[PDB]
């Protein structure tokens, strides 16, 4: 092609593509919403880029290695880090209530 | 009308009108990749139905101006709270250390 | 752990190609069984 | 009224008008592919840039994570609404002031 082309009804493609010389550039005015199914046919996970945040509903979150090795994952029972190191930022720092057990200070 | 492709899809820029919203759908997953010259998989995410994986070698949230709010690269996990607060009552254990430059009870 | 029911994906059906074979055979037999009778009177009013 | 596509096609821009939702086929996937180039998804300001190596997002809140089960946030980037609470399994921590009360090994 050369140009634009619209499109009426959905657009059941294969597998989308991009240019070897250009990024793909998905664009909207009021969100970008981002789905999935179920095998009863089903929304049960679905990432939506909204106004002004970013909400990623599902049931467990999980960041990982290029190789696989988990990194960091949010479920309902409770966030876990595995990368082993955690770092704040803030100027404020921690904040602890009783006590501390570690067997280094750096 | 519906339109149905069998081969590999091309394309520049995907837009949406004024007032509209843009749609992806799917039945099973979505999986968005990025290859490299040799065609080998470097970054992913997969939206699953129950479970959102993010793969790479680094996944970081920042502002428009520019701060990391958050960074869970291999090494560490980054977050960029003004002030994390504990309410563990018996204590915590950290099995490896700490590293701070003050410390103030 | 349902958030929208939207009826409306309704991905194409495993539809085969439509048969091209009989209207193929049809409009190939007109045109065949016409030259043939143009043929045939070619004959008879050619070589009577 | 189904066109069947049936070889590489690129369609340059496209611009879907009206019930156009970008769908997978019958029941098999939805891969979106960039060959060597970053995947970027946008909406005004906020964004969401799958490059190589980095998964950056880009917003003036950020991300927020909640199971739509129960309607509870399980993880947000807004720290000042939403208090960061210590999560399992730190080996070491990185804290600029702990005010702690008593350290023991
Ligand atoms: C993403 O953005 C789109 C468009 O901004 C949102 O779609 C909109 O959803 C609302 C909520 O239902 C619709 O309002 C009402 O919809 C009913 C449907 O029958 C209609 O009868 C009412 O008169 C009223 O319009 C709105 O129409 C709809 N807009 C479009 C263009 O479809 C969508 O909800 C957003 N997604 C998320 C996750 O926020
Ligand atoms: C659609 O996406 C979902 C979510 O990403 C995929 O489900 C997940 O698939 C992976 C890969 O097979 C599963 O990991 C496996 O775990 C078992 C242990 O249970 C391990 O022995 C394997 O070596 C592998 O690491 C993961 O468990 C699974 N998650 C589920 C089912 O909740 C699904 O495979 C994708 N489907 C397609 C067609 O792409
Ligand atoms: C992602 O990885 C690529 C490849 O390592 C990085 O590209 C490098 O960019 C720097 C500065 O832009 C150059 O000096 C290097 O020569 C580049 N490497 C190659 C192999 O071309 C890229 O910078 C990385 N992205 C980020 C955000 O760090
Ligand atoms: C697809 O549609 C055709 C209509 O000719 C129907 O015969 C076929 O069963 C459908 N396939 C599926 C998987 O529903």
């Amino acid at each position: 092609l050369e140009g634009e082309s619209e499109f009426l009804f959905p657009l059941y493609a294969k597998e989308i593509r991009s240019r070897v010389d250009s990024s793909l550039l998905l664009q909207s005015t009021q969100n970008v919403t981002v789905s999935a199914r179920n095998s009863e046919g089903e929304v049960t996970g679905r990432v939506k880029v909204g106004a002004q945040m970013v909400e990623v509903q599902s049931q467990h979150f999980q960041i990982n290695s290029e190789d696989g090795k988990p990194l960091f994952s949010a479920e309902e029972q409770d966030v876990v880090v595995g990368t082993g190191r955690l770092r704040v930022t803030g100027p404020e720092g921690a904040l602890f209530e009783h006590s501390v057990e570690t067997p280094l200070v750096r | 009308g519906d339109s149905e492709f069998l081969q590999p899809l091309y394309a520049k820029e995907i837009k949406s009108r004024p007032g509209n919203a843009l749609y992806f759908k799917s039945a099973r997953n979505v999986t968005v990749n990025i290859l490299n010259d040799q065609t080998k998989v470097l970054t992913q995410l997969v939206t699953g139905p129950k479970a959102v994986e993010a793969y790479g070698k680094r996944f970081e949230v920042k502002t428009v101006s520019g701060k990391l709010l958050f960074s869970a690269d291999d090494s560490e996990v980054v977050v960029g709270a003004e002030r994390l607060r504990v309410l563990g009552a018996e204590g915590t254990v950290f099995p490896k250390s700490i590293e701070t430059p003050n410390v103030r009870a | 752990g349902i958030l929208e029911h939207d009826p409306f994906f309704c991905p194409p059906t495993e539809a085969t190609d439509r048969d091209f074979l009989t209207d193929a055979l049809v409009t190939l037999l007109v045109p065949l069984l016409v030259a043939l009778l143009l043929t045939l009177l070619l004959a008879y009013i050619m070589c009577f | 009224g189904l066109l069947r596509f049936k070889q590489v096609s690129d369609m340059g821009v496209i611009h879907p008008l009206y019930k156009s939702t970008v769908g997978g086929r019958r029941n098999e996937n939805l891969v979106i592919t960039g060959n060597n180039q970053p995947i970027v998804f946008q909406q005004g300001t906020t964004k969401l840039s799958v490059e190589k190596n980095k998964t950056s997002i880009t917003s003036d809140i950020g991300m927020q994570f909640f199971d739509p089960r129960t309607h509870n946030i399980l993880f947000s980037t807004d720290y000042e609404t939403h208090e960061f609470h210590l999560p399992s399994g730190v080996k070491s921590l990185n804290v600029q002031k702990a005010s702690t009360e008593r350290i023991t090994s």
